[PDB]
């Protein structure tokens, strides 16, 4: 768990990242 | 209602698994349907999974695969998505996206109701009272089921639940001492499994009374989600409207909490205990609680929901929150199937909560708990014998033991074990418990009143 | 020692649920077969 | 426990409490020893401060500010409020304010004194009856209850008056007693009446109309059991009566028994 | 004023012109008003855990940000009424919908507006009168058996200005208004309250006086306190009803408060079906149960937020009450479902699951409520005591108490009334193990058994120890039989015996015993304990003499004894009255010690 | 798919119904003994245990035993597979009947005395897998089982 | 006395500084007052419950059970202010009261602070249950500073041998309890009986004490004596013959 919530804050900085 | 014209959209702007994510929509409504066209002129059905801003991430019924930007079309119907309910719909077959598939025609709505339905309220829910009778002796004498209660059957991977199911959709009925109904809804069923509901049904002619629902293994998982909610939606309409009492026969939870998690993940949403999302608790709830009979409406819905459960394991969480959230459990056994005793219902962890409302005087009969709590009482006594028999042997027994015995024998042999098209009423059952209760004398029924013997031990 | 030394996992669950299972079946079995043998065992002491 | 600026407003508002407990109690001017103990919290409404004064007051400690020690005194003058309350019209000797007042801030713990249990047991017959309308029952507890608080405003509730003790017990008796056992009541009734040292406990304590029709309520239910005219006329006469008196009943009983010996 | 709906997910949604929007604060999201509440905050954003089904909810949906938490709404029209964990009254949704959904986005006033209320102002208040919080400003004539004090809003304070004269108002009438640094507030005869605050008093006093029941195991093995805390094993036969009933019915609580927090469909109807039809004796006059009761009654596919709110919205209620001066008896039926409905939340909130599951709060929620009960001095002027006590039961699967939920409750409790099934399956009623059972009270309560019931406390111990000595004694009677024992462990065995069918076991549903005043209560155990001491005394003299006395001896000489003592039960306090039954224990204490002394 | 097969079965190999149900049962009875068997001891055991267990481990090794790698048991014709079944389940049958006709009876019948009297025909029963259908007709293997079955019976009736 | 309190009621956020307030006014009073202060911290499982709830907010690494990555530093920047120092004549005696969750020394946090303190005194249930009091489970108990805390000169010459044979003598009367729930009073031999005999006193008159009784460590140590003297001197192994000869027989 804690490792797939690492990951999806990772993704949402990516696409905060993309604009 | 709507009288304002539909909305098409190539804007397209991403394709992400099953989602197709639309850009510049005009007011998007969460959970709306939306009809897309593809390039070469299929078209395919879905959901408003998501809402932000102008985006709208569509969750396609069917997949997503030949979908493109900058030429398909999407047409978004402006509403949630309503089912058309009516009587006409006892007696048909649809698939689990309410789709005809008997080949006759569309149904044509009495009304469109809201397939989330709304909760019931506390204060109008009535306790459920009186007995629906399934035919199978192992839970009308034993486990009865009281009309409003829900009452999963808890069986194995390939134990005959379907087989159990398909005959308690055959037989069940009121205790008849012309307003019943059935509406079964098969998740994720096979197509042997479903081919062979909608013949069963078909040929021994129960089906003026039945609504089938059957979503395919591979019919879209969505679909899954949303076949249960049709069921009750069509319950709901049949008995709290034209106020009949339903039964709705809900196979394999199990596929439909692996529906849930399919879509859970699709959302990105982290997983929760044994992978299923944190919230099936609500989610089963939501579906188990559109049931139980209700103030000043005769109609009524009994819930038996089926669970294939995995490895075994009654903790596993789709058995352990439905058994949170129903009001019982029949256990479906792997030695008694094996053994070859069809139904195989163990009687002993099975257990019907309102059982003692079910049954009764005016409702079936006088003397049914005394005979049910005897028979099991005996039943438990003759299983602990037959451990013992193999330490002692046979020849050092008592007497009692060999009636206990011969008990268990004729017990399993002729109050279990039915045969999938033989039709017990409860009136028929209990006589076979006296048959086997009388096996013994009258002072080892300790357990039935001598009120009870009396009157019903002899012959 | 305290624990077995299976190592953690659904199968190891499952084994080590089974043999739960198992040793229970055993003590109720021993104890019934020491409860007949008690019976007779009091039974030739008052004969 | 409680926040500073909340803590300073209950002091102000058990001031408050404490100057309108003394204004209803003693609207006379009367208790000088009482409103002397009371004069460091009665002087901040004597004078016509604003709340935000007083509250300004208590947090410069000024005026008395330690909430246990204001807790205590106001139960003390509440206790004694509500001794004086209770008996309603039967007012208290001026001398029996002051001794009671001195017993109670002599308690330990009023809050479970005998003082308290007895003032609470008052208030529950007193709350029954300011609601419930005429009846045997209803009667009989209006009476005894009325006769109870003139024993109160007599000899006050800090000693153990059998009297007081007795009726304390018969009334509670009779009001948990269920309402359709009229018989049980008329004997509770009659037993208190016969038990009770005067002859006429009543008289003076309830209004003639009252007395009348308890007199009534005696009849009524005497009437109906009777056998023979001649004594039927014979307890109409007694009916003239405007007093209850342990005789009456005596002569009362003397008519259903003789009916009883006609059987 | 208004937000505007932003983005929706399942019930998350986003809302955008939320600039001044507080944290966890309610909102009515969508057209139809889906109650929300503010779970987090970003610029002018807010984010919006809906409660309800946001099927439907679309972009540019108005926001409707309400004022407040998630608050309760306090005052006359509380008792009998039947409400949702989120304060909604079922009853008033039903009557006036004519629908047996409870409709989406409902928006009825938990407190009636239209009905009238007889309102008394407190008569020694004046204009311009100092007055602060928890002040009682008046009474409403609620109902025969309850008074509703009136009371300032805690946090409130200044001079009166406007006190209304004695009447008939409603809720939504101005029935006093007060003044503070020239700041005016008007106020009705509704207070809110947000739930997870704790209603202030000046006191939290030591919880000194017992929670009477009638059922003997209770009051006299495990006794309970006004105030107190306790725990309730929650299964299907083993009778948690006797408990409700008794509680409801019987008690010394003054007022009840009954939270299914999560109940199944059924077991939840079996609860509003039954309560209504309870009833009880005051003044002599038999009265619904419903008039001292409020009900948050919720089942388990209400909303989780619900759920989770429903136990709050119970003991802050009770607390209300208990702020007039009254003892609320607070009966949680299943804090394992609150604990499922709060790890549901935190699932859908993701965060890290803690123990099995559970969230990393769990122990810190369930000791943070059950702390809010307590014997208080109340707030506010008039000087009054009130009380909550909870009675919160527990789900453990299959009789493991290891579980989060309740290992910390069997931690935070101080009672635990461990119901069991056996015992009903064997007809020992109450279900009351009276092994795993336990009160930790029982120190709190030696200042009042010494006072007024001297003799009970050897009494308790003398008994405790008498069915511990059974407990041992029948491991040694599998061993070698029960003849093998000596004349003082028979004595243990059989008056141990007489105890359990004749003193723990009560027929609940005769008249004579329903209800067990503890005078009755502690004359029984005097007697049976007197038997012990004496039947002790005579074996025990008399084991060294040649005409040395047994227990069968004492079983045929004093059977007339024993039965008296088994027939015990059967006086009737509605029959026999207080003293008649006392003398009536003194003879048979009289006639058991006639009958020793000639045998001995 | 045995719901679905039965109309099969019924029209070509009318008896492998039973013989499977029969079957089930005793490997199913074998189960449920052996855990007595090891936790507990042989000593106990009934005489119709004692068949069940010793058919039940004819069952296991001649008839659910199959040596891929041999000439004549890389496959197996389905007659071939319904006459194994349908001999060892006749067998299981007459020695059944055998213990219950002379159960409570002077001349008790046993296991112990079934493999004395006829343990030539449980080592036929153990070699019937041997029949090699590549180069035994099908009519000669029906014609040994056939000869099995006979033998069986003839050898019941005598001990009988 | 000095008293932090944060009830159950109180923020759970500020049960993280409460122990540093507390430490920090007994480091004001110990290394600069020159007062002999103990420190009692009440509940540190409800410290580091709120450690865990802030750690989870922060959305930090988990370590064992939920519980932060860093509860080891973080306890040892609490428990760490203790002791003396080298100049000043005060001290820091701290006794950290943390309930075992589900009573299992493993949970982390008493695991965290057993690493992290120089003992701890273990309070049994089992005890408990049978209503000794105190209820210390000495066998798990363990003070790291008494090696040096007794001996000659401080308390007496025999304190450390008594401890040593106390302890040994106690493991093995409830190993003997364990075997004889198997095979029973019947086959145990007198060896085995004075162990049991040893375990039954040594409950009875060395643990179970009065609630408001103070043994001196020489009462305590006498009690010590008459328990080992149920044994001969060849089954007190630990104690070498020197202190034996010189204080068994009395």
């Amino acid at each position: 768990f804690y490792r797939l919530k690492k990951i999806q804050e990772k993704k949402k900085i990516i696409k905060e990242k993309s604009e | 209602y709507l009288s304002q014209p539909r909305l098409t959209y190539k804007t397209v702007s991403g394709v992400n698994g099953p989602l197709v994510i639309l850009d510049h929509v005009k007011f998007p409504r969460y959970a709306e349907i939306v009809h897309l066209t593809l390039p070469d002129g299929t078209k395919r059905s879905g959901q408003v999974l998501e809402v932000s801003g102008s985006k709208a991430v569509v969750q396609v019924f069917e997949g997503t695969s030949g979908i493109d930007a900058k030429k398909t079309s999407c047409e978004f119907t402006g509403d949630i998505l309503r089912t058309p309910v009516s009587e006409d719909m006892l007696g048909r077959v649809f698939n689990g996206s309410g789709k005809p598939i008997d080949r006759g025609p569309v149904v044509l709505a009495e009304d469109f109701l809201d397939i989330m339905g709304q909760p019931i309220n506390p204060q109008c829910r009535i306790y459920p009272e009186e007995m629906i009778q399934t035919g199978i002796s192992a839970i009308d004498g034993m486990n009865s089921i009281a009309r409003g209660q829900k009452i999963p059957i808890f069986s194995a991977a390939g134990l005959p639940h379907n087989e159990i199911a398909a005959q308690i959709c055959r037989q069940a009925g009121l205790v008849k001492k012309e307003n019943f109904a059935i509406v079964f809804a098969a998740m994720g069923v096979n197509m042997e499994t479903a081919r062979f509901f909608k013949s069963d049904f078909e040929e021994n002619g129960s089906m003026d009374n039945v609504c089938l629902f059957l979503n395919l293994a591979n019919d879209p998982t969505i679909e899954r989600i949303i076949t249960p909610r049709l069921a009750l939606t069509t319950a709901e309409f049949l008995a709290y409207q034209c106020e009949k009492h339903v039964l709705v026969i809900l196979t394999d939870m199990s596929s439909y909490a692996e529906a849930l998690r399919e879509v859970s993940a699709a959302r990105e949403e982290v997983p929760g205990r044994r992978g299923f999302p944190g919230y099936m608790y609500t989610d089963l709830a939501t579906i188990y609680e559109r049931a139980g009979r209700v103030e000043g409406r005769n109609g009524s819905i009994t819930q038996i929901p089926i669970l294939t459960m995995p490895n075994d394991d009654i903790t596993h969480p789709i058995p352990d929150l439905t058994g949170y959230i129903t009001e019982g459990q029949i256990y479906v056994d792997r030695q008694l199937h094996n053994r070859q005793i069809y139904p195989p219902i163990n009687v002993l962890p099975s257990l019907s909560r309102l059982m003692k409302s079910a049954i009764g005087e005016g409702m079936t009969r006088k003397d049914h708990a005394d005979v049910s709590n005897q028979l099991y009482a005996c039943y438990a006594i003759g299983k602990d014998v037959q451990a013992m028999k193999a330490v002692v042997g046979e020849e050092a027994l008592t007497s009692d033991d060999l009636l206990y015995l011969e008990f268990l024998q004729k017990f399993e042999k002729n109050f279990i074990t039915q045969g999938p098209y033989e039709n017990r009423t409860v009136y028929e059952t209990l006589d076979i418990g006296w048959q086997l209760l009388r096996i013994f004398p009258k002072e080892m029924l300790k357990r039935i009143p001598q009120s009870t013997l009396s009157e019903f031990y002899p012959r | 020692k305290d624990r077995i030394e299976i190592f953690p996992s659904r199968m190891a669950q499952t084994i080590m649920k089974a043999r739960l299972k198992g040793a229970q079946t055993g003590r109720n079995l021993l104890k019934k077969k020491s409860d007949a043998l008690t019976l007779r065992f009091r039974q030739i002491l008052k004969k | 426990g409680l926040t500073s600026e909340q803590y300073h407003s209950q002091v102000v508002g058990k001031i408050g409490y404490i100057a309108r407990c003394m204004q209803t109690i003693d609207p006379e001017n009367n208790l000088k020893k009482i409103r002397e103990d009371y004069q460091d919290v009665l002087i901040w409404a004597e004078k016509n401060y604003r709340f935000e004064e007083i509250l300004e007051a208590s947090k410069s400690g000024k005026c008395p500010n330690d909430l246990d020690a204001l807790s205590r005194r106001s139960l003390i003058l509440q206790e004694l409020l509500r001794l004086v309350s209770s008996i309603s019209p039967f007012k208290m000797k001026l001398d029996l304010i002051e001794s009671q007042y001195e017993k109670m801030k002599q308690h330990v713990n009023l809050w479970k004194s005998d003082y308290h249990v007895k003032l609470n047991q008052l208030n529950q017959l007193t709350d029954y009856l300011k609601n419930a309308a005429p009846t045997p029952k209803n009667n009989f507890l209006r009476a005894m209850t009325s006769v109870l608080q003139m024993q109160i405003a007599q000899y006050g509730i800090t000693e153990d008056n059998e009297g007081i003790n007795q009726l304390f017990k018969l009334g509670l008796h009779l009001l948990a007693m269920a309402n359709e056992k009229i018989d049980e009541q008329y004997h509770l009734f009659k037993g208190y009446v016969k038990d009770q040292p005067e002859e006429s406990p009543f008289e003076g304590i309830l209004p003639a109309e009252d007395q009348k029709i308890l007199v009534k309520t005696m009849i009524d239910y005497a009437m109906p059991k009777l056998s023979s005219k001649v004594l039927q006329d014979k307890l109409s006469a007694l009916s003239s009566s405007d007093v209850l008196t342990k005789t009456l009943l005596d002569s009362i009983d003397r008519i259903v028994k003789e009916n009883e010996k006609l059987n | 004023t208004f937000g505007y709906v932003h983005g929706v997910s399942g019930p998350v949604v986003t809302a955008c012109d939320m600039a001044g929007a507080a944290m966890y604060e309610l909102v009515r999201v969508g057209h139809s008003e889906l109650v929300g509440e503010i779970i987090r905050l970003e610029g002018d954003m807010a984010t919006i855990q809906v409660y309800e089904e946001t099927s439907g909810v679309s972009v540019g949906d108005p926001v409707l940000r309400t004022g407040k938490p998630l608050s309760v709404e306090l005052g006359p029209g509380i008792m009998g009424a039947i409400f949702d964990g989120i304060q909604r009254p079922l009853s008033d949704i039903s009557s006036q919908t004519q629908s047996i959904y409870i409709p989406r986005g409902v928006n009825v006033s938990a407190l009636s507006r239209d009905i009238k209320w007889e309102f008394i102002p407190s008569k020694n208040l004046r204009v311009g009168s100092h007055i602060t919080g928890g002040d009682i400003y008046g009474i409403v004539n609620e109902n025969s058996l309850i008074k509703h004090k009136i009371m300032l809003p805690p946090r409130s304070r200044g001079s009166v200005t406007y006190i209304a004269p004695p009447g008939n108002y409603d809720a939504s009438d101005v029935v006093l208004e007060l003044e503070f640094e020239g700041v005016k507030e008007k106020l009705s005869m509704v207070q809110v309250w947000p739930v997870r605050q704790v209603r202030p008093v000046t006191e939290k006093l030591p919880a000194n006086h017992p929670l009477l029941t009638g059922q003997r195991v209770l009051d006299a093995l495990f006794p309970c306190v006004q105030g107190g805390t306790t725990a309730i094993p929650g299964a299907f036969g083993c009778g948690k009803t006797v408990i409700s009933q008794s509680l409801s019915k019987y008690s010394n609580s003054d007022v009840i408060i009954y939270v299914g927090c999560g109940e199944r469909g059924n077991e939840m109807s079996e609860v509003l079906r039954d309560f209504p039809e309870l009833t009880m004796e005051v003044d002599g006059k038999v009265e619904s149960i419903m008039k001292r009761t409020a009900l948050v009654a919720n089942t388990s596919n209400m909303p989780v937020a619900a759920r989770e709110a429903s136990i709050y919205t119970g003991i802050t209620l009770s607390e209300y009450f208990r702020d007039m001066g009254y003892h609320v008896s607070m009966m949680a039926d299943s804090t394992s479902r609150w604990a499922e409905a709060l790890r549901e939340i935190s699932g859908r909130l993701a965060e890290m699951p803690a123990d099995s599951g559970y969230p990393a709060y769990l122990g810190a929620r369930l000791a943070s409520f059950y702390e809010r009960a307590g014997r208080v001095k109340c707030l506010g002027n008039p000087e009054r005591e009130g009380s909550v006590s909870i009675v919160g039961a527990v789900s453990p699967p299959g009789g493991d108490f290891s579980d989060p939920v309740t290992s910390a409750t069997l931690g935070i409790v101080q009672v635990f009334w461990g119901l069991d099934k056996k015992l009903a399956q064997r007809k020992h009623f109450p279900s009351v193990n009276w092994l795993i059972s336990y009160s930790k009270y029982m120190r709190a309560l030696d200042e009042y058994y010494d006072k007024h019931f001297t003799e009970f406390v050897p009494l308790r111990t003398k008994a405790k120890e008498i069915l511990q000595e059974e407990e041992d004694l029948a491991e040694i009677v599998q061993l070698v039989g029960k003849a093998s024992l000596a004349e003082t462990d028979k004595i243990t065995l059989e008056v141990a015996k007489l105890i359990k069918d004749d003193f723990l076991q009560q027929n609940g549903y005769t008249p004579y015993d329903r209800f067990c005043p503890f005078y009755k209560t502690v004359g029984m155990l005097s007697n049976m304990i007197s038997f012990y001491d004496m039947a002790r005394r005579a074996v025990e003299t008399t084991a060294q003499s040649d005409n040395k006395i047994t227990w069968s001896i004492i079983r045929e000489h004093m059977g007339e004894i024993l039965y008296k003592l088994s027939s015990m039960k059967f006086k009737d306090p509605v029959k026999d009255g207080e003293a008649k039954i006392k003398a009536d224990y003194a003879q048979l204490l009289e006639d058991m010690q006639n009958a020793f002394r000639s045998l001995e």
